[PDB]
């Protein structure tokens, strides 16, 4: 009922819903955990078309190239030194 | 352990037969016939002297193993 | 060492039959497209010296066991000679692709290669994992699919050719499994 | 041979082969003179002065012996 | 099995090399002489009882001493023999018209083929009378194309240079 | 209002996005090929995987907020505060504007159906108010970022 | 000085045998792409000048620890050194684009290069990326034809390829 | 494995032949040179992870160039395999060491190495000049004795004649 | 790894018989059914980062006892040992669902786990507790279908059967 | 042995990667014609017992050396052997047919085929010849092309199962060449 009244038009207008101010969460001033933080980073919709059915789910995006994910930056614990010179000028 | 050693000794016949071939050509060193029909009779007599080499005593063919053993 | 002309004729040997018109078409075909078939082989010689670096490069990033001490991949020597191993096989590979026909493989390098490995110790899951590592590849390069690469062809379609040099690698994992 | 006309085949398959082998060029017969000498000092006279030195001084010597019991 | 692609891929298998653009080079012959060489061979298959059973007798009627007593075709099946050894020959021409190269020829054709006819004691005049026959009247403009007929032709006097 | 062209036009981009996608960044390296030199932030092999994964979220938000008929969700999801996270990234903002109306141009055509490399079998009618609508909505993530 | 005629000749004569078919047959081949493959050559040769003098310096600036001290480009004549080598390279690549083959490559520029380059303690990396560099930025409508351009292009990766 | 006795051994054997007085002769050298060899190998055993420290960054002070995008020593794994590449060739100079001759050296370390180097573009000179400043700063009184230095040495430019 | 058709291509061969209409029947059953099991293992496939860190997670919660000194789940290299022991778990799930029936769990995962867990000291306990916490909270409108949860709970509990 | 979804998983587990949706679709696929798969499946099993019969009978009507004294399917004996041998070789091409995968063939009926003919002295062209004939009579019974039986089916293209089973007997006379 959520997804039929976010595709619904004209209750978009006749029903104008209420703004729900966020939980709080601290900022720590770099901005890629600001504004995409974990809890959401590369969530993005699915929409299949089928036969009187039309479905939209969010899901972790992830692309690769020749053998490793793009999310692979960031893989769980469980999967998972010498200290170079610096070189003269 | 059988056919691995005769993929072992086709293996070392390849990578020595790329030397008379040096980068596509076939060089003076193969020639294996220099007349029309000379290959063919060639390749009659390798097939019967591999034929004839295997019906040897085994007296002299324990000398031949330990003989190539010693020189390789 | 039979291509595709030759199979046909080997077929139709055993029935002592001519070739028809019935049964040409199957090259005429061949024929058709013998500049798609050209197309696609040289742009797998082209960068077959990143194709077999980068697969040896995965299966050993992938399981870093063969470089412990003891490992099949341990020394200089033995990594040399596992680089020449995967080379042998592209070329093998390539040789299937143009001659279309895969009887030059099944002798001259799968024939025996089941019990070499397996005298010398060689570890079979990591063969096929590099060579499975080749042939995505491979299907990368017949197809403009390529992540840095980009080879300018002809437009068209090359799927059936994709398909015929999948088929080509998985008989070499399946001789050696 | 074990033919009839196998054995005169031979004949003329060797005398041909001989006459093609004077063919080659001349890096191709002195890196052959110095690798057939280099064969027989370590296959044949290991602690000998005297066959080493027929040896170096003439290689075809060294290089038509055999140092294998082939039976031939 | 000589052909175009069966030369140029031992040639680059001797070298251990892969193949080069020389190697691409020469297939895309083998693609523009495809469009006359299976028409001949096409040609050969729809009408080959009718160019064997002209050969044959031609065969014959050049050397009628060979339905003597005591000769290689004295008797019928001697001669039902014959037609069938002009007809493996013409079903080997139709092959290396299929393949590209004289392979199917010498593969199966050529190789030993004088041990047999010696100690067998079967003329190979008389089987070179049969095949230059066909030769020399195919007719260029109707039996086939222009460029049909020396495809034909080229392949059937390397049977005569090789029996004789 | 109607939906039987707005579905069709949500199933004539949704269906053949990956090619899109990789033809977008294809055609951003293709004009130029500095980001692949070593030195550019698309050479190594886990940073075009990431701009594979950036335009397709792209792609993904901006099908979803065709579907929707508006941009709230696209402002709010998206856009919000993107163009100063590739700038502490570091990220050449003109190639991804680039790649943005390469897909736009890509969306057009194919909500048309003028794409002249494939066809899709439509009713008939005109949808150029939805070309108008996504070329708009294009202009919105082409304009978030500079 | 393997080509296409090359290598069919000495096919042939390690059989023993004369010119079939298919011999005559892959020398259409090189016919028909005399066509694009000397387009190519004679465009390089009206050309080379600029051509190795971006190369040149795509290597050092790609590479700009070889003009210390102690290293392979120090002074000047080191410089003009690789620009030689450079250009003796664009020789032979035009040599191989006019014979067909990948001959003068493997006879005269790549057979031995690996004992000299290491004995004389010179980096091949900084030769590869001269050569990708000019392979990279060939610009196939303009500075060639279609089909002169893969041919151009397929002769300089097989010297990458032979090089690394 | 080539040391004194695999030497002589081999020569017997090859010779077909008893162990001689010459054969007996050459063990006592051995017995003589064990007592400055031994030393030298297990001070190289209870000191090299300051060996090795002190050579990785030396390699990568001589070349800084070697951190940049695109290189072999691009990010940190790298760097730790470039660690493990030095502490294995300081393994098998302390096995020479121990062994008497030069066996485990091009048994597994230089045989074969020129391939692999080549086709995963590493640079033979950085090797070279992490061994070189363990050579150069070996000092002949405090580290070992004054026997020891000179066999330790004699391994250590082995490997930089071998590499280069 | 059985099956449905593993199952009756078995019973057909020890029976010697060709496959007969209770044979084609069975494999109706498994195209009926594949509609349901196939987006329980994708979904599973697209959502297994986070199913197993809270499984592993939950284990020790349960028994915190685990992380003692002498105990299985010490320092961190064990935990990290465990969460991987649960994601081999998961996976073979997943295998499960893509085939049909049980055959990659009792083939990779449960034949010759209770001599591992014993020797290796590990206790079964804190393996099933992982297993229940993730069926236990399989929430069955949002999750997944409603029939693609009952298909994916009987795999799972099939896990706590086989461990107890 | 292995159907066409434990070939997959196979696959995967190499990779130690999860089944995922890119290469679930064609499993899916083999769902979406499974009915066409047992369609085809039924209509061999329908009249294995004339095509082995008529294989066999072919084969010996080709080549009538066999049947002479001193030949391989001279006596009774023999001939029964033969027909038994024939038989088997069909079982195990629908069982692979049956499951997608021709893993079931490669362990159970081929392993070792080979080098019992040769040790029974079994002539090596005739069964070539006579599977071959039984390749033509299952490729003639997928699609309605056999002449004087036709079997009523629902509407539609089965060229993909018959290059599938033609590629099932391929590898039967290969197994013994
Ligand atoms: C952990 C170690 C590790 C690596 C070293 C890389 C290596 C790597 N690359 C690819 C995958 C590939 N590798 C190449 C190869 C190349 N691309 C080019 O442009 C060059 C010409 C050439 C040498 C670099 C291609 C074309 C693909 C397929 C497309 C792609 O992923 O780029 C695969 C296949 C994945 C699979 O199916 O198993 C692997 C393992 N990935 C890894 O996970
Ligand atoms: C001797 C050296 C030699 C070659 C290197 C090739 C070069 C080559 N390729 C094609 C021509 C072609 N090549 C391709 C192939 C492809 N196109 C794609 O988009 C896919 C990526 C790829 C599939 C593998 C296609 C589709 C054509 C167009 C003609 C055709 O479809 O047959 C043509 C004919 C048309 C033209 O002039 O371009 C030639 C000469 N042929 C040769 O004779
Ligand atoms: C695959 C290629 C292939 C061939 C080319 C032929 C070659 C060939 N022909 C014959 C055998 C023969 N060939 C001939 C033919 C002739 N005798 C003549 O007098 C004329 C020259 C000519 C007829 C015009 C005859 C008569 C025999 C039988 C000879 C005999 O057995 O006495 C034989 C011995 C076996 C047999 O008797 O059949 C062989 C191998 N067979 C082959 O399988
Ligand atoms: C596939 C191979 C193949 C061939 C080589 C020919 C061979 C051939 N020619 C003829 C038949 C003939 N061949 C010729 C000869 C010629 N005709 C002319 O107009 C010219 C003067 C001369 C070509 C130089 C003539 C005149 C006939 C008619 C009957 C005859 O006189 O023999 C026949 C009898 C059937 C017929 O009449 O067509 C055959 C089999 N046909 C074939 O199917
Ligand atoms: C649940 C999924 C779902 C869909 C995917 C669409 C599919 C769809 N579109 C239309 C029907 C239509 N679709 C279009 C759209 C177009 N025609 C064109 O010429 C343009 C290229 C394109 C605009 C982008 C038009 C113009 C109609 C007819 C008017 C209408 O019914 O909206 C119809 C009814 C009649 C028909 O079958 O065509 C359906 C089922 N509707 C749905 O319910
Ligand atoms: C919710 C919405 C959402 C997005 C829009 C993207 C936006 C985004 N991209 C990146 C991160 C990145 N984004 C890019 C993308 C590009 N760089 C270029 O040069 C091209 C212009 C462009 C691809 C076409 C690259 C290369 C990185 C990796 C940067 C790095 O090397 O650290 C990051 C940092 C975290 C991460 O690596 O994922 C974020 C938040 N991610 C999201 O979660
Ligand atoms: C090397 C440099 C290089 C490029 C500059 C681009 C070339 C390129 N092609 C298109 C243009 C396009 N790109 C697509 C996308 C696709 N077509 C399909 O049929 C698939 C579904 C999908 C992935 C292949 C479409 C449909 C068009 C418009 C073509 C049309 O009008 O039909 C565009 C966008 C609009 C335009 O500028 O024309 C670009 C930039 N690719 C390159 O490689
Ligand atoms: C016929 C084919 C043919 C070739 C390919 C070259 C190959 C070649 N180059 C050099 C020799 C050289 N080649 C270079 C070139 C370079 N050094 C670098 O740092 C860069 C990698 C590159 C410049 C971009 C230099 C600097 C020398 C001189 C090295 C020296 O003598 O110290 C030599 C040794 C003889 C000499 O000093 O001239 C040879 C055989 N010469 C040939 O005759
Ligand atoms: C015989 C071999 C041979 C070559 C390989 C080229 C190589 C080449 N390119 C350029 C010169 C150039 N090359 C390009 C590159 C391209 N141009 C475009 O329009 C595309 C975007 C891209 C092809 C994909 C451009 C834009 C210039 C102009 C100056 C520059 O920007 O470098 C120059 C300098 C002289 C000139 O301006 O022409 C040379 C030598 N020329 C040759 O004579
Ligand atoms: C038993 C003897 C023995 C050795 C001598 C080494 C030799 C060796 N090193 C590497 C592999 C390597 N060696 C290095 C080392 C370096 N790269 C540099 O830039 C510097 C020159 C140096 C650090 C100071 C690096 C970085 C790799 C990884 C290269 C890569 O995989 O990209 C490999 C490939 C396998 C692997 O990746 O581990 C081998 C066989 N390994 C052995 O088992
Ligand atoms: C087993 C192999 C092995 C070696 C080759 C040496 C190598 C070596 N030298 C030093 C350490 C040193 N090495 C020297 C050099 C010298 N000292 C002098 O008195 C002379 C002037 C000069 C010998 C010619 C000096 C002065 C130091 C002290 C710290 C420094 O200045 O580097 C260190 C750091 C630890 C320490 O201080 O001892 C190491 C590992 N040590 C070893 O364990
Ligand atoms: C293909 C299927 C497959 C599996 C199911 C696992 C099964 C498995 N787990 C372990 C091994 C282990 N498994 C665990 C896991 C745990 N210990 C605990 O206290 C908890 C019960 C649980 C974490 C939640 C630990 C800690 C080890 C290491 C035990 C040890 O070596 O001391 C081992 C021994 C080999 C090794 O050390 O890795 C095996 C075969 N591995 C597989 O390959
Ligand atoms: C593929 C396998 C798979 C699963 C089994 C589930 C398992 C699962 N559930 C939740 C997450 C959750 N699970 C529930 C439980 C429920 N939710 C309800 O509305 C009901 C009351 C109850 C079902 C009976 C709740 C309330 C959350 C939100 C966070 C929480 O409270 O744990 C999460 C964290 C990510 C998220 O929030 O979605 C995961 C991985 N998800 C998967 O991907
Ligand atoms: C075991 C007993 C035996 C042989 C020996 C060969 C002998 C032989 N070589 C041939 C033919 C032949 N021979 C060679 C040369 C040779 N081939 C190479 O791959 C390399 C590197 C060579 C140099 C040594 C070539 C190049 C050909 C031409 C066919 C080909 O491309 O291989 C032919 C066919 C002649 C013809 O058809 O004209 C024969 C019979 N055959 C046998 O049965």
């Amino acid at each position: 009922m959520s997804l039929y009244a976010s595709l619904n038009p004209v209750k978009r207008m006749t029903y104008k819903a209420k703004e729900q101010a966020p939980a709080y969460v601290k900022k720590t001033g770099n901005p890629v955990e600001d504004f995409y933080p974990s809890s959401w980073r590369n969530m993005a919709p699915v929409i299949s078309l089928s036969a009187n059915r039309v479905a939209v789910a969010f899901e972790k995006i992830d692309a690769a190239s020749n053998g490793v994910k793009a999310n692979s930056n960031n893989k769980p614990f469980w999967k998972s030194n010498y200290v170079a010179p610096e070189a003269p000028a | 352990l059988e056919k691995a050693d005769e993929f072992f000794a086709r293996s070392v016949t390849m990578q020595y037969k790329a030397f008379a071939c040096p980068n596509g050509v076939y060089d003076i060193q193969c020639t294996e016939g220099t007349v029309k029909g000379a290959a063919y009779e060639k390749r009659a007599m390798a097939v019967s002297a591999a034929f004839r080499a295997k019906q040897a005593s085994p007296a002299a063919k324990a000398r031949a193993l330990f003989e190539n053993r010693r020189h390789a | 060492m039979l291509d595709a002309f030759s199979r046909v004729v080997v077929n139709s040997d055993a029935k002592a039959a001519y070739v028809g018109g019935s049964d040409l078409q199957a090259l005429k075909s061949f024929i058709a497209d013998g500049n798609k078939r050209l197309d696609a082989v040289n742009s797998i010689v082209s960068n077959a010296s990143c194709m077999v670096s980068d697969a040896v490069s995965g299966m050993i990033c992938e399981n870093p066991g063969l470089i412990s001490p003891g490992g099949n991949c341990y020394t200089n020597r033995r990594m040399a000679a596992c680089l020449r191993d995967g080379e042998i096989i592209l070329r093998y590979v390539s040789y299937a692709l143009l001659a279309g026909d895969a009887s030059v493989l099944e002798d001259r390098c799968l024939n025996g290669l089941k019990e070499t490995y397996i005298a010398l110790g060689v570890p079979t899951n990591s063969s096929i994992r590099a060579v499975s590592i080749m042939k995505a590849q491979a299907v990368a390069f017949i197809t403009n699919t390529a992540t840095e690469r980009k080879m300018s062809f002809a437009a068209g379609d090359c799927t059936s050719l994709a398909s015929e040099v999948a088929s080509y690698f998985d008989r070499v994992g399946a001789a050696i499994s | 041979g074990n033919a009839k006309g196998q054995a005169e085949q031979a004949r003329v398959a060797a005398l041909a082969t001989a006459f093609r082998s004077a063919q080659k060029s001349a890096s191709k017969t002195t890196a052959e003179r110095y690798s057939s000498a280099a064969y027989g000092r370590d296959h044949f006279a290991h602690g000998c002065s005297y066959e080493e030195s027929v040896f170096n001084t003439y290689p075809a010597t060294a290089a038509a012996m055999r140092s294998k019991s082939y039976n031939y | 099995m000589k052909s175009v692609i069966t030369t140029v891929v031992s040639a680059a298998d001797a070298a251990g090399r892969f193949p080069s653009n020389s190697d691409l080079e020469s297939i895309q012959g083998n693609i523009q002489r495809s469009a006359a060489r299976l028409e001949a061979a096409e040609k050969l298959a729809g009408n080959h009882e009718a160019v064997v059973k002209e050969a044959g007798d031609a065969c014959f009627a050049k050397y009628a001493y060979l339905k003597n007593p005591g000769e290689a075709g004295e008797n019928q099946e001697k001669i039902n023999k014959c037609y069938r050894d002009v007809d493996h020959y013409m079903r080997l021409v139709n092959y290396c018209l299929v393949v590209g190269g004289t392979g199917p020829l010498d593969e199966w054709g050529i190789a030993g083929a004088r041990e047999v006819y010696r100690t067998l004691n079967l003329p190979t005049s008389a089987y070179v009378a049969s095949i230059a026959y066909t030769r020399d009247r195919l007719c260029v403009p109707r039996d086939m194309s222009a460029q049909a007929g020396v495809e034909f032709s080229a392949y059937l006097d390397y049977l005569i240079n090789a029996l004789s």
